[PDB]
């Protein structure tokens, strides 16, 4: 069922942090790149972001995502989310914080998703590339060839035994619940978010309010804000504040943890061999960049290496 | 492969704020005076020109150490052992090692 | 055509265990995520009427955490 | 020597002590935002493969 | 900007035939290798963030029509600095440089 | 926060003050563009209904040259 | 020699009769799909141009 | 005329080939790419496919 | 302006003969596809309502074949 694997993280909500060159100038973002794993041997890569895909406020369902804008977590379905890198991408599976692709080399990492007209890109600087599996450098898996060991990220989004940790949100200061009243700012909390205040109009007059609490100063700008939400916790980056007390630890187990299966790897064109006296000639006619070595079978091997990337022949 | 991991930094709005020595391989830690950060929706807090960010981190071994690692040996000199097939007379192949 | 510790849906792709209805079409026809019981719910948590389990904690808070609403009903929660 | 092999050293895959010199210096976040930035050299284990 | 009555930021005006046809910007894209990220734009002017590659091409959608341009134009990224990076980074250090205004002045 | 001689949104940003209510929402919440009077019209050009200027060149040439076609009604244009 | 500049000879530009040698070789189908890879080295008019 | 270039192509059908990397698992795809041709001097290629155009 | 052997459209341009009402537009107007007679259908193939040319093979078979409809009349096949 989708509840085993969806139980933890439906205590969890997403967040906004930093993002640099979100748009053109670093905003903050509903969607942030953290942690981009690109270490397997077929192009593929795991991607965490602060958003969540596959969860509803209402329920579990597999075209429906969830992000913050303001306080209001909002939900949208997935219609065009998008992983470039310098081609588009072509994703596999998306489980809460973290998306699976499957991307072409280059220098950055992108994603984006649309609601209505607004963009929501966020861009993070990371060189990626293919990792071939064998003696041969090819540049994508062919439709033939040989079976080898290849290690790759699963699409499997089963425990397996790997988990990451959830914490308490840190106070989150928001300016839009200060308002003027008639002449005095007047705080504005919603359904019992416990707004923190901190003004230094003539003196300090920290509190901690529930209702109400009409402050007795003039300006809006000597006054700071903060709200205490503790119904869902969070993923702790390291691009949000801490909280105040000692934070427990929760247990979010990591989806598409790496696995060790099969992978198809190129087989070479066979060389041209001719026999001279003590003398082995080969015509190598390759493709691809493919490695040749040679040993002796006497009390000195004598060993040889060497890339072959233009047709050549070796005595 | 290693893998780093930071937790949350700490923000005192107007103050000072000290960490302790938590026993992590290669643990790292510092202070950051007068930084007034910028989250979303306004500033963070009032406290001008003299706050303090933590930011600490460590580091740990990666989740692909389980699939990929590479093992070290120190050797010394043991046994040797083979298989021999044998047969004499009338009697047929028969194997077994040595 | 596999080991009985395997299981084979009705294209004839042969795919293990750990995949019965797991929540994911494995294979083409999808009828590995047909024929199972489904599991009982926690004594701990809040059952709705169409069954979506809740934590009790979010019982009577003043928020839809459910696709019925019967977590914030008047029947359920005197007001 | 933090670059080459031993840079992260333990004696079992489900073992609990580790030993790591990875060069590991925390750096200023810069322009008042919130982030930890930080350096280190990259990882022996991948320069020896 | 211009939509032959007045200024519209998010209008632009083009020629097809003899008549001034004018629409709004539905699609306006630019690429060289990559879809670029576009900033602002004015009058003849556009202004973008571009990866390198060998050429540039704009196109916009009127209706069903496609209309694209593209121009062979070499375009590198220059690092500024003694390391020679592919891509700004998140954090480093500040050093000038020279750039296009972000303003229309 | 800022020098006098640079503009301080109300988020907390400060911008120079070459950039006063130029026509671009600098800041997040554009507080900038909000408060600054409006400029006068050229004498040498013709005021519509809504404000805009146009050449009076361009006053009863046959091409609407504004935006809710007062340049070419028949109450300012006599044929 | 297949890949250097005898590859492929016709007598003509429409002659029926073609002298081929390419290294071709048949390989077999993997994992119960329908297909025929073969495997042959490449051509020795595009090496000599 | 068209209906001349098309005196052969209306009695053919598309057909349901395997090709590779369909999403990521290589499905059996009325779309299926065979022989790309790319001999020519201004980066033109003539790819043929198993759907009908 | 051009050869005999190559034709000219209204515009300036010139094309070769061989692309006369051959089914494409090549210039802006595609004026060689305006005047070009329409050749007759074969005599084995059946013509349809509106003279789509198809096979005999084809007619009374069950499935639509023609544009109209006509391959499957039952006043063209006696049922
Ligand atoms: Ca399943
Ligand atoms: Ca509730
Ligand atoms: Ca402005
Ligand atoms: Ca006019
Ligand atoms: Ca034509
Ligand atoms: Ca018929």
């Amino acid at each position: 069922d989708l509840d085993t694997h969806f139980t933890q993280y439906k205590l969890a909500r997403p967040y906004i942090a930093d993002c640099p060159n979100c748009g053109h100038s670093r905003c903050d973002s509903p969607i942030a790149i953290e942690e981009v794993r690109g270490d397997a041997h077929a192009g593929v890569i795991r991607i965490q972001t602060s958003a969540m895909f596959g969860l509803k406020t209402d329920g579990v369902d597999l075209a429906y995502m969830s992000f913050m804008n303001g306080k209001t977590q909002k939900s949208i379905k997935i219609d065009n989310l998008h992983v470039r890198t310098s081609a588009p991408c072509s994703l596999v599976s998306h489980h809460g914080y973290y998306i699976l692709a499957q991307c072409p080399p280059g220098d950055t990492v992108t994603v984006g998703f649309h609601d209505g007209p607004n963009r929501h890109t966020c861009t993070v600087a990371h060189k990626v590339e293919f990792r071939p599996v064998g003696r041969e450098k090819y540049r994508h898996p062919p439709e033939h060839g040989v079976e080898l060991p290849c290690n790759r990220y699963t699409h499997k989004r089963a425990d397996q035994g790997h988990y990451v940790e959830m914490h308490q949100p840190g106070l989150v200061a928001d300016h839009s619940l200060l308002s003027i009243h008639s002449a005095k700012v007047k705080i504005t909390v919603p359904s019992g978010a416990q707004v923190k205040y901190y003004c230094k109009c003539p003196d300090v007059r920290k509190g901690i309010t529930s209702s109400d609490h009409t402050t007795t100063c003039t300006d809006v700008k000597q006054c700071r804000a903060y709200l205490i939400d503790n119904k869902k916790w969070v993923y702790n980056s390291g691009r949000l504040p801490r909280g105040e007390g000692d934070t427990f630890k929760g247990k979010l187990h990591v989806p598409f943890v790496p696995v060790k299966a099969k992978c198809i790897a190129t087989l070479a064109p066979e060389p041209l061999v001719e026999h001279k006296h003590r003398t082995l000639i080969l015509h190598l006619h390759p493709d691809h960049p493919t490695l040749l070595t040679t040993r002796s079978l006497g009390s000195d091997a004598n060993p040889t290496r060497q890339w072959i990337e233009r047709p050549t022949t070796v005595n | 492969k290693y893998k780093t991991k930071v937790p949350s930094p700490v923000v005192k709005c107007c103050g000072a704020t000290q960490c302790t020595s938590k026993p992590h391989p290669d643990y790292q830690c510092q202070v950051f005076s007068g930084v007034y950060p910028f989250m979303w929706g306004g500033a963070y807090c009032f406290c001008d020109t003299e706050n303090t960010q933590m930011s600490e981190a460590y580091v740990e071994r990666s989740e692909e150490c389980s699939i990929d690692h590479a093992k070290a040996y120190k050797v010394h000199t043991g046994t040797v052992q083979a298989m021999v097939n044998i047969t004499y007379g009338s009697v047929s192949w028969r194997s077994a090692d040595v | 055509k596999c080991e009985p510790s395997q299981f084979q849906c009705t294209n004839g792709r042969c795919i293990t265990l750990l995949w019965k209805c797991d929540g994911d079409e494995d294979c083409v026809d999808g009828s590995d995520e047909k024929n199972c019981v489904k599991k009982t719910c926690a004594e701990s948590d809040f059952v709705c009427n169409n069954g979506q389990c809740v934590p009790s904690r979010w019982k009577c808070d003043g928020d839809p955490d459910c696709e019925d609403g019967s977590d914030e009903s008047p029947e359920q929660c005197h007001m | 020597k933090a670059g080459s092999f031993g840079d992260l050293q333990s004696r079992t895959s489900t073992s609990n002590d580790l030993y790591a010199n990875t060069n590991l210096k925390l750096q200023r976040p810069q322009a008042g935002i919130v982030h930890t930035p930080f350096t280190q050299v990259p990882s022996g284990f991948e320069r020896w493969k």
